[PDB]
C-alpha cells in the first residue's frame, strides 16, 4: 500500500524553509559519533592577565623624558 | 592542591565523560596521544587536577568509567581520544542491568562496587588535597541509576568532608524511551536527596528544543547534547584551573546555592548560543551576554522558570574584561524580574570571573541557580508513579530481586514530602 | 559478551533456521564454508564462535523428530557450514501428535539434545539468552519443544527463553489435529518462557501479495521476513548504536506481569524496488505503517484492544529527533489507545547498521528499518477462537482415542482449557480500566 | 640410555607389536628396509647394528606358526631380525594348563635366551612392557610363565601388564574364564602396574566416535598404540616435565596390592568431527573422565579415585593444564578418597601425535592420556567370580585341566585369592 508521512529529507539546493540557516551553518557539519562544530569558535586566543597587563606598562609604555 | 575524580556511569554518562574529556583535553592543548602540544604556560600549570603526572610528559585523566555491559566500553576504546584513559579504570561486569533499578543497584552491582572502590581509593590516595567528586549517568537506566546511586551511599561514608556534584539526566515526560523509568527514577532521587551536596538536572529534550531552534541544527547527533553538557561541564570549574579576578571554587558555588541542605536541585545554562555563520554578525559585548542567559528557551532543564521563583542565582563569566557592567546587568534584572526572585533573601546573585576564555571563544558565561520551577519536575514523576504503581505494574521485575513493596511507599513519601516542603517555601 | 543460542525444533524451525543463519553470514561476511575473507570488531561472536582452522561455527541446535527436512541442510549449499552433531534428527515422527512429541519418542533422544546444548554452553562465556524457535500444530515442533523447555528452566533458571512460535492460522490450516496441540503447548508456554512472538500465516500472505506485489509466493518468504525480524531484534547486540538495548531491557519495558508475556512484532517498511524507486521513506514514514492493522504479523485488530506498551528498534540513518518527532505524533492520536496505568509506555533503542539484502529477496535496499514490540490486549481474540474450536471439538470426544492410546491422561484437556480461559479473563482484568 | 625391550605374547601380541611397531617406525623415520633417509630419539626402540641397521628390541612369541608367518612375509619382513620372532609347532588352544606345564616349559630356555641377548645389547634398561591376553591360553599360561622367570632374572626391573581382560558380554571363547582366574594369581605377583582393556569398550568407542559402523581388531590395534606410544613419548622426545617409567609408577600405586589402574585416551574424533569442533585443553581434558569414553566396563562415578596421572602431548601450555585440573576438582560426581588430596601428575611433551595412513584419529596438534587408579575395577573382577562359580560348581571342563598335568586344588586357590583381591578394594574403598 501507501505510507502517509510529513516533512522530508529533500536536498541542499532545492528551496526549503531554513535552507539558508543550514547552508550558512554548513561551516564545520558532520552528520553517529563525535559533535559537528568542535570548538565554538576558530579565531585567535588571547594570554594577557588583568595584572600582567596592569603591571607591564611600567616596563613597557610611552617613556616620556 | 585542588584536584577532581570524574565518575562515570552506564550507556549514557560513558558518552557524556568522553565529549567532556575531549574539550578540557583540547582547552588544554593536550593531543589524543597524551602529550602536550599547547602554546601558552597557563595551559600548563594546574593540569594536576584534572591530569595525573606519567612519564614522558604524558597525562592520564583521574576518570573512573563504569558500566555493566562492556560493549560500550569497546567504542570508548575506540572513539577520538580512546587511547588516553587507562585501561585499569575500565571496570566492566558481564551483564548489563536491562534498565531494571533493582537488578543494577542490589543483584549485580553488589559484586563490581568493591573493584570501582579499589580505584577510587587508589585514585584518592595518589593527588594529595582532592577538592571533591563529580559523576555523569542517567535516573532513567540501570547502571547509573541503579548501581550508580549506590556509589554516592558508599563513598559520602568513605569520605564526607568532600564535596559531591551529579550532573544526572532527568528523564522527560514528553518523550520518553523507557517504559518502566517512571520506576527507576523514584527510586533515584530518594537516594540522591539524602547524600548529594548539588544537583543538576539535565533534560535530553530541552537540549533538544535549542539544537531546534537556537542553533538550528537539521539533523543534530547525541554528541552536540553531550558537547553542551560538556560546555557547561567546562564551564563551572574553569574559575579553578586558571587565574581569575574575582575567583571561585565549586566549595564557593556548593556553599552558595543551598540555603538548606535539602535544597540541592539546580538547572543550568550556558550564555552564548548562536550559529557557526552568523559569529561575524552579532556584534558582541557584555550586555548582550546577560539577555542570552535569562531566557527560558536557553535553559537546558525541562521546566520554566516562568512559573518559579529563583532562589539563588549564580554566574560564571570568562575572559577579559572589566567588571562594571556585568554587576549593574544582574543589578538591572533583580530590579525587573522581582516578582520572579524570593524576597526573603536580597541580593541573590553571586558572582565569578576567570581571566581564560574557552579555546577558540571570546567571551561567555555559566548559569547555575535554583529555583522552585524545578518541584514542577518531580510532580510529573509522581503522577506517572502513582499511576503505574496503583495497579502493580511492572513490579514482579522489582520484586524478583528480592526486595519488598515498602521501598516503593517511602519513596513516595520522601519526594512527596519533599515537594511539599519546596512549596512551602514559594508561598 | 553477549551470546544468543537459538534452539530451533521441527520443520519450522529448521526452514526458519535456515533463512536467519543464511542472513547471519550475509551480514556478517560469512562464506557457506564459513571464512572470513578480509560498527564492531567480534561483531560475529553473538552469534559464531571461532575454531582452531580459523573457522567459525553457528551457535545453533538443530532439532527435528524427522530426517528429511535436515538432510535437506547437509545435502545443501550450507553443509560445511554446520556441525553435523548440532542437526539432531528422530527416526519416526512425532505425526502431528502432542502425546507422540511428550511422552514416547522425545524422551529417546532429549538427553542427547540437553549434551548438545550443554556443550554449546561450555564453549560460550556470557551467555545472553535462548531463542527457540517452533511451532505449535506440527507434534514434534509442540510436544518435544515443550518438554525441552521445561527441563531447560530448570537447567538454567535464569538464563531467559524467548519464544518465535508460529500459530494455527485463524481460517486456513495445514492440520485438523492442530488445536489439540495448540491448547496442550499454551501452558508450557505460559509458564516457561519470557516473551512470545506467536506468528500466523494468513497476515504474512496478506501483507507479502499487497505490499511486496507477490500473487504467487512460498514459505521462503515468510522465513525471509522473519529472519529479517530476528536481524532487527539481534541488531543491537550485534552492532554498535547510540542507543544499545539488549534482550533483558525490552524484557524488562515489555513484562508487566509474570503472565503477561504475549506482544506483537512488526517489521516496516516492506515494499518492493519498483516501490521504494519513487516513495520518499522517513521516520514518520516507517512509524506510520508500523501502525496500520492490516500491516500487523498478527490477525487482530489493536484498536479492539489497547496498546499496553511498546518497544520501538529504530535502525540505519536515525536520528533521535525525527524518533521524538514520530512519537509526539503518534502520541497525539485518538484512535490509537493506551491504558490508564502507563503514561509512558516507550522503549526506544538505535543502531547504526541498516538492513542487509539477500540476493533473491524481495524487499528493496532500504537506508532506515524499525522494528516493533508492542504488548497489548488484542491478542485474546485469537485464544477466544482457539477457545470456540477447541471445545467444538471436545465435547463429543473426538480424536482423543490417539492421544490415549499413546499414554496420557484425559483430564489434561479440560485442565488446559480452563488455563486458557483463566488466561483470557486475566487479559480482561488488565484491560479493565479504572 | 633410556631403553624398552617388549614381551608381546599371544595372537594378541604378535598382532599389537605389528601395529604399535608400525607407528614407531613412522614417527622416527626409519623405512620398512630400517633406512634412515636423512639426537638418539629412537634408541629406546631401535639399535645400532653393523650395517647401520635399526632393529627393534622386540620378542614375539606365539606357540602356532601360523600367526608370526604372516609377519615373516609381510612388509616389514627385512626390518625384524628372524630370531626375534620365535615360534613353536604346537598350541595351547585356549587352556592355561597346556601352555604352562606341557608347551610352554620346551620353549622357556630359548625365549629367555632371546631376552638376554636383547638385554646384554642395552646399557641401562629402564622396563620391560609385556602385552598378553587373559583368554588365549599360550597368552595366559606361558606369559605367566615367564615373568616368574624374568622375576628372577631380574627382581627389580619394571614389569608394565597391558592385558585384554574379557569383555562383560561377548566373548570368543566359553572356557575363557578359567584363564582369567588362574592368570591373576601371576598379575598380582610378579607385575609391577596393569592396564587390562576388554575389546567390547573400544568397539564401543570407534563405532560412536570414529563412524566406523564395522571396524575390526587393526581399528582396535591402532588405538591401544596411541596409548603405548603417549606413556612412553617422555623417554623418547624431549618436554618440559619428562616423566619416566619409574616416575608414574610412584603416583599410581598407594599401596602394592594396588597396581590396576584405568587409562584413557583424549580427543578420539574423525576428520569429518575434528573440522567443525576446536580441541582446547579443557575440551580434551573433560573426555577423560566421561563413562563412555572409557576402555574397560566400568564406571567410575560408582567408584572413587586413588592416583590420576596426566600425560599431555602437544600444543599444550602450562597455564591451561592447572586451569583444567582446576575444574576437574570442582566436579563432585568425581569422587576422591579421605587420605589422597592431590591426586595428580602431570607430564610434558612436545612432539605432537603422528597419523599412520589409513588409520582413524585426524591429526590433531594436542592430546591428553589419564592413567586413573580407581575402585570401580573392582565389580569387573567379582561379575568374573560370578562367572567362574557357575561352571566350578559343575566341574566343567576341569577334565581337561587336569589331565595336561595340574592338581585340583589350584582353581579353590586361585578363586580365593581374587575374593581377597576385592575385600581389599573394598578397605580403601572404606572412608575414615
Ligand atoms: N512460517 C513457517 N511455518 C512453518 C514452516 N514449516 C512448518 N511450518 C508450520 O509448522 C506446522 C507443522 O509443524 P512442522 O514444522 O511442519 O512439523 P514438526 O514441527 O516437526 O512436528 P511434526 O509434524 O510432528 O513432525 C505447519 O502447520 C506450519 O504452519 C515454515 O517454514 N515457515
Ligand atoms: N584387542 C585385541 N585382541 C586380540 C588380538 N588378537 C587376539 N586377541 C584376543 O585373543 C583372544 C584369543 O586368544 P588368542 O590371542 O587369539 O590366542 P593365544 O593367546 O595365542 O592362545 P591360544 O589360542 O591357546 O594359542 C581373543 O579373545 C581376542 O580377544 C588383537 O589383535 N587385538
Ligand atoms: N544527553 C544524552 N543522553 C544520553 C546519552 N546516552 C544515553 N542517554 C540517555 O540515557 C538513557 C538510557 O540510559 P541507560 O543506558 O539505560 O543508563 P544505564 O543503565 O546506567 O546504562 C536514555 O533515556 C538516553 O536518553 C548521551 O550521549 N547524551
Ligand atoms: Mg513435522
Ligand atoms: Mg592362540
Amino acid at each position: 500500500l501507501t505510507l502517509r508521512s510529513h516533512h522530508k529529507k529533500y536536498s541542499e539546493p532545492v528551496l526549503v524553509y531554513s535552507w539558508h540557516r543550514n547552508r550558512e551553518a554548513f561551516p564545520k557539519d558532520y552528520d553517529l559519533c563525535m559533535s559537528t562544530y568542535k570548538r565554538f569558535g576558530s579565531d585567535s586566543p588571547r594570554w594577557m592577565s588583568e595584572a600582567r597587563e596592569q603591571m607591564a606598562q611600567v616596563l613597557v609604555n610611552k617613556d616620556l623624558v | 592542591m585542588r584536584e577532581i575524580v570524574h565518575l562515570q556511569a552506564g550507556q549514557c554518562g560513558n558518552q557524556i565523560g568522553a565529549k567532556f574529556w575531549e574539550v578540557i583535553s583540547d582547552e588544554h592543548g593536550i593531543d589524543p596521544t597524551g602529550t602536550y602540544h599547547g602554546d601558552s604556560d597557563l595551559q600548563l600549570e594546574r593540569i594536576n587536577v584534572y591530569y595525573n603526572e606519567a612519564t614522558g610528559g604524558k597525562y592520564v585523566p583521574r576518570a573512573v568509567l563504569v558500566d555493566l555491559e562492556p560493549g560500550t566500553m569497546d567504542s570508548v576504546r575506540s572513539g577520538p581520544f580512546g587511547q588516553i584513559f587507562r585501561p585499569d579504570n575500565f571496570v566492566f561486569g558481564q551483564s548489563g542491568a536491562g534498565n531494571n533499578w533493582a537488578k543494577g543497584h542490589y543483584t549485580e552491582g553488589a559484586e563490581l562496587v568493591d573493584s570501582v572502590l579499589d580505584v577510587v581509593r587508589k585514585e584518592a590516595e595518589s593527588c594529595d588535597c582532592l577538592q571533591g567528586f563529580q559523576l555523569t549517568h542517567s535516573l532513567g537506566g540501570g547502571t547509573g541509576s541503579g548501581m550508580g546511586t549506590l556509589l554516592i551511599s558508599k563513598i559520602r561514608e568513605e569520605y564526607p568532608d568532600r564535596i559531591m556534584n551529579t550532573f544526572s539526566v532527568v528523564p522527560s515526560p514528553k518523550v520518553s524511551d523507557t517504559v518502566v523509568e517512571p520506576y527507576n527514577a523514584t527510586l533515584s532521587v530518594h537516594q540522591l536527596v539524602e547524600n548529594t551536596d548539588e544537583t543538576y538536572c539535565i533534560d535530553n529534550e530541552a537540549l533538544y528544543d535549542i539544537c531546534f531552534r537556537t542553533l538550528k541544527l537539521t539533523t543534530p547527533t547525541y554528541g552536540d547534547l553531550n558537547h553542551l553538557v560538556s560546555a557547561t561541564m567546562s564551564g563551572v570549574t574553569t574559575c579553578l584551573r586558571f587565574p581569575g579576578q574575582l575567583n571561585a571554587d565549586l566549595r564557593k558555588l556548593a556553599v552558595n546555592m543551598v540555603p538548606f541542605p535539602r535544597l540541592h536541585f539546580f538547572m543550568p545554562g550556558f550564555a552564548p548560543l548562536t550559529s557557526r555563520g552568523s559569529q561575524q554578525y552579532r556584534a558582541l559585548t557584555v550586555p548582550e551576554l546577560t539577555q542570552q542567559m535569562f531566557d527560558a528557551k536557553n535553559m537546558m532543564a525541562a521546566c520554566d522558570p516562568r512559573h518559579g521563583r529563583y532562589l539563588t542565582v549564580a554566574a560564571v563569566f570568562r575572559g577579559r574584561m572589566s567588571m562594571k557592567e556585568v554587576d549593574e546587568q544582574m543589578l538591572n534584572v533583580q530590579n525587573k524580574n522581582s516578582s520572579y526572585f524570593v524576597e526573603w533573601i536580597p541580593n541573590n546573585v553571586k558572582t565569578a570571573v576567570c581571566d581564560i576564555p574557552p579555546r577558540g571563544l571570546k567571551m561567555s558565561a555559566t548559569f547555575i541557580g535554583n529555583s522552585t520551577a524545578i518541584q514542577e519536575l518531580f510532580k510529573r514523576i509522581s503522577e506517572q508513579f502513582t499511576a503505574m504503581f496503583r495497579r502493580k505494574a511492572f513490579l514482579h521485575w522489582y520484586t524478583g530481586e528480592g526486595m519488598d513493596e515498602m521501598e516503593f511507599t517511602e519513596a513516595e513519601s520522601n519526594m512527596n514530602d519533599l515537594v511539599s516542603e519546596y512549596q512551602q517555601y514559594q508561598d | 559478551m553477549r551470546e544468543c543460542i537459538s534452539i530451533h525444533v521441527g520443520q519450522a524451525g529448521v526452514q526458519i533456521g535456515n533463512a536467519c543463519w543464511e542472513l547471519y553470514c550475509l551480514e556478517h561476511g560469512i562464506q557457506p564454508d564459513g571464512q572470513m575473507p578480509s560498527g564492531g570488531d567480534d561483531s560475529f561472536n553473538t552469534f559464531f564462535s571461532e575454531t582452531g582452522a580459523g573457522k567459525h561455527v553457528p551457535r545453533a541446535v538443530f532439532v527435528d523428530l524427522e530426517p528429511t527436512v535436515v538432510d535437506e541442510v547437509r545435502t545443501g549449499t550450507y553443509r560445511q557450514l554446520f556441525h553435523p552433531e548440532q542437526l539432531i534428527t528422530g527416526k519416526e515422527d512425532a505425526a502431528n501428535n502432542y502425546a507422540r512429541g511428550h511422552y514416547t519418542i522425545g524422551k529417546e533422544i532429549v538427553d542427547l539434545v540437553l549434551d548438545r546444548i550443554r556443550k554449546l554452553a561450555d564453549l560460550c562465556t556470557g551467555l545472553q539468552g535462548f531463542l527457540i524457535f517452533h511451532s505449535f500444530g506440527g507434534g514434534t515442533g509442540s510436544g518435544f519443544a515443550s518438554l525441552l523447555m521445561e527441563r531447560l528452566s530448570v537447567d538454567y533458571g535464569k538464563k531467559s527463553k524467548l519464544e518465535f512460535a508460529i500459530y494455527p492460522a485463524p481460517q486456513v490450516s495445514t492440520a485438523v489435529v492442530e488445536p489439540y496441540n495448540s491448547i496442550l503447548t499454551t501452558h508450557t508456554t505460559l509458564e516457561h518462557s519470557d516473551c512470545a512472538f506467536m506468528v500466523d500465516n494468513e497476515a504474512i500472505y496478506d501483507i507479502c501479495r499487497r505490499n511486496l506485489d507477490i500473487e504467487r509466493p512460498t514459505y521462503t518468504n515468510l522465513n525471509r521476513l522473519i529472519g529479517q525480524i530476528v536481524s532487527s531484534i539481534t541488531a543491537s547486540l550485534r552492532f554498535d548504536g547510540a542507543l544499545n538495548v539488549d534482550l533483558t531491557e525490552f524484557q524488562t519495558n515489555l513484562v508487566p506481569y509474570p503472565r503477561i508475556h504475549f506482544p506483537l512484532a512488526t517489521y516496516a517498511p516492506v515494499i518492493s524496488a519498483e516501490k521504494a524507486y519513487h516513495e520518499q521513506l522517513s521516520v514518520a514514514e516507517i512509524t506510520n505503517a508500523c501502525f496500520e492493522p492490516a500491516n500487523q504479523m498478527v490477525k487482530c485488530d489493536p484498536r479492539h484492544g489497547k496498546y499496553m506498551a511498546c518497544c520501538m528498534l529504530y535502525r540505519g540513518d536515525v536520528v533521535p529527533k525525527d524518533v521524538n518527532a514520530a512519537i509526539a505524533t503518534i502520541k497525539t492520536k485518538r484512535t490509537i489507545q493506551f491504558v490508564d496505568w502507563c503514561p509512558t509506555g516507550f522503549k526506544v533503542g538505535i543502531n547504526y547498521q541498516p538492513p542487509t539484502v539477500v540476493p533473491g529477496g524481495d524487499l528493496a535496499k532500504v537506508q532506515r528499518a524499525v522494528c516493533m514490540l508492542s504488548n497489548t490486549t488484542a491478542i485474546a481474540e485469537a485464544w477466544a477462537r482457539l477457545d470456540h474450536k477447541f471445545d467444538l471439538m471436545y465435547a463429543k470426544r473426538a480424536f482423543v482415542h490417539w492421544y490415549v492410546g499413546e499414554g496420557m491422561e484425559e483430564g489434561e484437556f479440560s485442565e488446559a482449557r480452563e488455563d486458557l480461559a483463566a488466561l483470557e479473563k486475566d487479559y480482561e482484568e488488565v484491560g479493565v480500566d479504572s
